[PDB]
């Protein structure tokens, strides 16, 4: 039963941890946000045939360029990250996680997901970004980063609402298969 | 309340940690050292760069690193000082990030499928691969715990501080050990 190795990588601000939590416990943490998700692994039928989806969080290597690279070799589909209400974590797609994983991994499959689509409607976080000249990244600028990196898709998710959230591990899945 | 759920996540990961160290020299490891199975002659007599010093990463966390947090879990305010006192012992997981590529090109070039056997007839969830990030991936942790606790501890917090300093320090020194 083939089984799939997906590393999720992009800023601090993704909330990659929170994005995996959410994605496999099938619930915003709310409470307490752990920062902690070890290698996880489990059965999920896509497109019919069943397969072992494999997910790696990189939480805590973001400052360490030489350490973060050991978890590349022999993954079969990346997910890049990047906050829709961070204009930087957007620019690092480009400026930091698309070349070290291209070098690295020149053929594995990137879809590039946009996480935190419940705060980019949200007049605090809208407001916040207005005092530093910034606003929310939206959709086109996701396909045009896309199309850039050579990502196979574009999606957008919300840990919080759950929006989108599924979506991206079926598309990582199918991606490979 | 923060500051208590951070402490209990520290101590349950470790434990976890701790679990999953001893799963990989129990299984991976022994197999190899055994005499119970054909080894490859590609990755024959070279556990060492296979595994590199994770015996004794284990031996820490296991033998002392697990008893003196289980012994702040009270004083979560405190623990930093757990990571000053035990800094030395850290240092190995510069050797350890070092040995980290030659010992994933010796099982990609040299092992087929010898641990992808063991793996199936042990039934377990992780590849060595897995196992293997893992000291990797605990080293880059603790600092991220330190952090969340000095946004809930008071100035009573160069308890913290010094720790998290220790924690920002040797996985650095581990980044720039590298090729
Ligand atoms: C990954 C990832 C994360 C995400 N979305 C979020 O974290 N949204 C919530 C951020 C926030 O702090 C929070 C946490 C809990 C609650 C209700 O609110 C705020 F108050 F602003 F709503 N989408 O993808």
């Amino acid at each position: 039963m083939q089984a799939i190795k997906c590393v999720v990588v992009g800023d601090g601000a993704v909330g990659k941890t929170c994005l995996l939590i959410s994605y496999t416990t099938n619930a915003f943490p709310g409470e307490y946000i752990p920062t902690v998700f070890d290698n996880y692994s489990a059965n999920v039928m896509v497109d019919g045939k069943p397969v072992n989806l494999g997910l790696w969080d990189t939480a805590g290597q973001e400052d360490y360029d030489r350490l973060r690279p050991l978890s590349y070799p022999q993954t079969d589909v990346f997910l890049i990250c990047f906050s829709l209400v961070s204009p930087a974590s957007f620019e690092n797609v480009r400026a930091k996680w698309y070349p070290e994983v291209r070098h690295h991994c020149p053929n594995t499959p990137i879809i590039l997901v946009g996480t935190k689509l419940d705060l980019r409607d949200d007049k605090d976080t809208i407001e916040k970004l207005k005092e530093k000249k910034l606003t929310p990244i939206t959709y086109p600028q996701g396909l045009a980063m896309a199309k850039e990196i050579g990502a196979v898709k574009y999606l957008e998710c919300s840990a919080l609402t759950q929006r989108g959230l599924k979506t991206v591990f079926d598309e990582a899945i199918r991606a490979v298969l | 309340r923060k500051k208590e759920f951070i402490m209990a996540e520290l101590l349950q990961t470790e434990k976890a940690y701790v679990r999953d160290l001893h799963e990989c020299l129990e299984t991976y490891l022994w197999e190899m050292t055994s005499g119970v199975e054909e080894i490859p002659p590609g990755i024959l007599n070279k556990e060492h760069i296979i595994f590199g010093n994770i015996q004794e990463i284990y031996d820490f966390h296991n033998n002392i690193f697990l008893k003196e947090l289980e012994k702040y879990e009270q004083l979560p305010e405190d623990v930093g000082h757990c990571f000053v006192t035990w800094a030395d012992k850290f240092q190995m997981y510069v050797t350890y990030c070092k040995n980290k590529p030659d010992s994933n090109q010796l099982i990609l070039e040299h092992a087929g499928t010898f641990f992808d056997e063991i793996q199936q007839r042990h039934g377990l969830a992780n590849s060595i691969s897995s196992y293997l990030i893992k000291p990797v991936q605990r080293v880059t942790k603790y600092q991220l715990l330190l952090k969340e606790l000095l946004t809930c501890c008071e100035e009573g917090k160069g308890e913290l501080k010094d720790g998290l300093e220790v924690m920002l320090s040797v996985p650095k020194k581990a980044n720039d050990a590298m090729h």
